[PDB]
RNA sequence: GGCCGCAAGGUUAAAACUCAAAUGAAUUGACGGGGGCCCGCACAAGCGGUGGAGCAUGUGGUUUAAUUCGAUGCAACGCGAAGAACCUUACCUGGUCUUGACAUCCACGGAAGUUUUCAGAGAUGAGAAUGUGCCUUCGGGAACCGUGAGACAGGUGCUGCAUGGCUGUCGUCAGCUCGUGUUGUGAAAUGUUGGGUUAAGUCCCGCAACGAGCGCAACCCUUAUCCUUUGUUGCCAGCGGUCCGGCCGGGAACUCAAAGGAGACUGCCAGUGAUAAACUGGAGGAAGGUGGGGAUGACGUCAAGUCAUCAUGGCCCUUACGACCAGGGCUACACACGUGCUACAAUGGCGCAUACAAAGAGAAGCGACCUCGCGAGAGCAAGCGGACCUCAUAAAGUGCGUCGUAGUCCGGAUUGGAGUCUGCAACUCGACUCCAUGAAGUCGGAAUCGCUAGUAAUCGUGGAUCAGAAUGCCACGGUGAAUACGU
């Protein structure tokens, strides 16, 4: 944390990732399309595998 | 850094994209085993006839707001100093102090 | 003693980011260039329109900017002759489809960012320091505030050896972490050197 | 310290008698944290000496204990400019802490073969008066008795 | 010079020259080989080290064409460097260009893929194939390659005693101040002192003071105990199949994963105390009095550090203090110092075979099973953007043999010969393997350092930088002490 010598004096930062997972055992046509056809935030991540 | 030495980069950078098929061909040849023995000579007296700026390892990680040659991290293409900036102002998604 | 910066000990707990997105390793550092490029052009070409903030969200495959201001006509213009240009060359920037909005700062005498740009402005153009400090608090607890701190370094008047000067009213408790408190810098350019600005307002506790 | 009470710890019994006394002597035995080493060569000395004299491990442990146990002791004064050798008593627990540590440095220092042949050997020689140990003890006890003038 | 005295001397009493001050009484600090009260691994009581040997690394000096620049008592010396073979590079020797290696302007024509010759290379010359899109109202020139002229570009060049921003230190110490009132001609004082008490200017009672601010405490992260939601890639007590294995049908109970809640407050009892604030014991409880560990750094001090991250006033150079290239140097070696690693052995060295962890990383990445090699590795090849696959076998420990106090069956510097891999390229100057050689050293003079509990000591494991290069730095678990009478 100082432009030059002092080697002691640093500072410690985190990330953190949060993780969910959902299953759907008997599917149809309508619902898969209403999956497809949903709008979520601008800070989610979603992966779908058939 | 200075104007010339980011320069420097750029031009490394193209020619390591421009040239990068016809090494990994020469060096396959130069590897295999049970080759011909005058075509190993061959390729090795020809991969030496490229510019020396192609290889891959000739090219300096540098920061991206300033040009510095140390204290890279890979995650976020800065150093340390931009990198401590940006996370006070609040820039860098996620990024929060530490304790434990 | 050095001090640590309020928004950051403060994000997480009552202070929120500016940024807000979710990538991986091998897109993190071309989106955050991405951002400061974004942010150094609109920051040059509103430099009059009194801009405090300036917040970005990347959703799908597009970005979506949020300008906080408090001269929105001077940014819309007639009919939006100048929003769609700054669309316009922001999209050209990203490399995505591109959507800009506009929202309204209430009381400028209460941003942090606003009341410090004024000092640096009014101390280019050769006024006392001492009265641009006065003017700032007497402002900001008129209109409302539980506490204002201002603070000044540099050559102040042409002096050869530089200084360092505060003012204070009301409360302002930095060690308290529930505290509401907005921080913010700016610097001026004068023709004896460089002369620096800090701005601390106190708005109560959550 | 300066302001402080420090209350004591507690220490668990030995597995394979039930004595806290040869606790301590293993923990003031061991070295890098081995437990398991300082048993095994306690035990075994144990063994080998309860036949040389025909009692119980404990026994003879007590009976070397007493011979080395001190009584006065010389602690260090100045506050005129020079070196005072004021005598003082001492109390229980330093008694046996002191014993068991002057015990073990003699052990140390002779020059058997294994461990706990040497350490049945001291044992041996301070039940008969005789060894490092015991020549410490004598030694304390001259300095204390050369200095009864500043009691 | 006169008077007086045996003498020692006494009494009366000037000038030249030189300086701009000499001095009294009070006020706020700092200091004392002055006094009083209280703190801290400060001492004392203990455990392990450094100073001696060999090796790794930084610094001074000396050497060299160059050994690039910066940090210098505590608070510089494994420090900027979280990784110098070329590159990085800012230094040296030699070969080269001048509106330029990186930008904005004006106007004269056309563009990117292969392939030949002289060059150490930079850079010079010969060739072959192509004719893009697009209002062509013909002006598009947008896209991007050439050359010419001049407003300009460029500088890791100096000043951290002209500066912004960022950091070290006293010190996580308990202090530092204001408004109104009152006292003194004034500088100033009171409040903030006093009797008790606390880790604490923490709290209560008194008192020409009455109130408020920055600090102290609390709100934030983590760890220890409980219950209610969801149960796959994570879990198997009851039930039933057997190729023995959570393998399979199943179960939602238990470990565990991660979201909402409960809980600790001197809350209850007894004694002391100013009919107080508090203190010392006891019950219940996983935990008791700040439960344990982090983050959090007041007004100020040292003209403390950094113009070489960056930004910036003033000075300075522009056919050169600015570009490009191939070789060398930062790795030198009579010597002095700081910080570490491995040892000098039986609480051990060597051979066989056998329990028990935690936290992390992975697409130009991590690389199983199988085959070849004594080995470092090689060939062929599944799986995995991951509670699923891979890195990946914990070690100290325990059981059985042998060595027998020797410079050793202890220690592993140095040197010869033969190899593997990364990489255009390992001479100077890389890491690792195999056969051989087998140095100093038997516990270290005067000095001097760390540590109060899951701590010291000791054993292994992971990551950042990174083509390759840790005995350094940042993290994780295993075994597990001694001592504190006292100031």
């Amino acid at each position: 944390i100082s432009p030059h010598v002092n080697k002691d004096a640093r500072d410690q930062y985190e990330i953190r990732t949060h993780l969910r997972l959902v299953d759907i055992v008997e599917p149809t046509e309508k619902t898969v399309d209403a999956l497809m056809r949903l709008d979520l935030a601008a800070g989610v991540d979603v992966q779908i595998s058939l | 850094a200075k104007q010339s030495m980011k320069a420097r980069e750029v031009k490394r950078v193209a020619l390591a994209d421009k040239y990068f098929a016809k090494r990994a061909e020469l060096k396959a040849i130069i590897s295999d085993v049970n080759a011909s023995d005058e075509d190993r000579w061959n390729a090795v007296l020809k991969l030496q006839t490229l510019p020396r700026d192609s290889s891959p390892s000739r090219q300096r990680n540098r920061c991206r707001q300033t040009g510095r040659p140390h204290g890279f991290l890979r995650k976020f293409g800065l150093s340390r100093i931009k990198v401590r900036e940006a996370a006070m102002r609040g820039e860098i998604p996620g990024l929060k102090k530490a304790s434990w | 003693g050095q001090k640590v910066h309020p928004n950051g000990i403060r994000l997480g707990i009552v202070k929120p980011w500016n940024s807000t997105w979710f990538a991986n390793t091998k897109e993190f550092a071309d989106n955050l260039d991405s951002d400061f490029k974004v942010r150094q052009y609109l920051t040059k070409e509103l430099a009059k329109a009194s801009v405090s903030r300036i917040v970005i969200e990347r959703p799908a495959k597009s970005i979506r900017v949020t300008i906080h201001t408090a001269r929105p006509g001077i940014v819309i213009g007639k009919k939006g002759e100048d929003v769609e240009k700054l669309r316009k060359v922001v999209a050209d920037i990203a490399g995505v489809p591109a959507q800009i909005n506009i929202a309204e700062v209430r009381k400028p005498e209460l941003d942090a960012k606003l009341v410090a740009d004024s000092i640096t402005s009014q101390l280019e153009r050769r006024v006392m320091f001492r009265r641009a400090m006065k003017r700032a608090v007497q402002n900001a607890m008129r209109l409302g505030a539980k506490g204002i701190k201002v603070e000044v370094s540099g050559r102040l008047g042409g002096a050869e050896i530089a200084r360092t000067e505060w003012y204070r009213e009301g409360r302002v408790p930095l060690h308290t972490l529930r505290a509401d408190i907005d921080y913010n810098t700016s610097e001026a350019h004068t023709t004896y050197g460089v002369i620096g600005v800090k701005v601390w307002i106190f708005k109560g506790e959550i | 310290p300066r302001r402080r009470v420090i209350g004591q710890r507690k220490i668990l019994p030995d597995p394979k008698f039930g004595s806290e006394l040869l606790a301590k002597f293993v923990n003031i035995l061991m070295v890098d944290g081995k437990k398991s080493t300082a048993e095994s060569i306690v035990y075994s000395a144990l063994e080998t000496l309860a036949q040389r004299s025909g009692k119980s491990e404990l026994e003879a442990f007590e009976v070397a204990l007493e011979n080395v146990r001190p009584t006065v002791e010389v602690k260090s004064r100045r506050v005129g400019g020079s070196t005072y050798q004021v005598p003082v008593e001492v109390r229980p627990v330093r008694r046996n802490a002191l014993a068991m540590r002057w015990i073990v440095e003699a052990a140390r220092k002779r020059g058997d073969k294994s461990m706990a042949l040497r350490l049945a050997n001291e044992l041996s020689d301070a039940a008969e008066n005789k060894g490092t140990a015991v020549k410490k003890r004598e030694d304390v006890h001259r300095m204390a008795e050369a200095n009864k003038a500043f009691a």
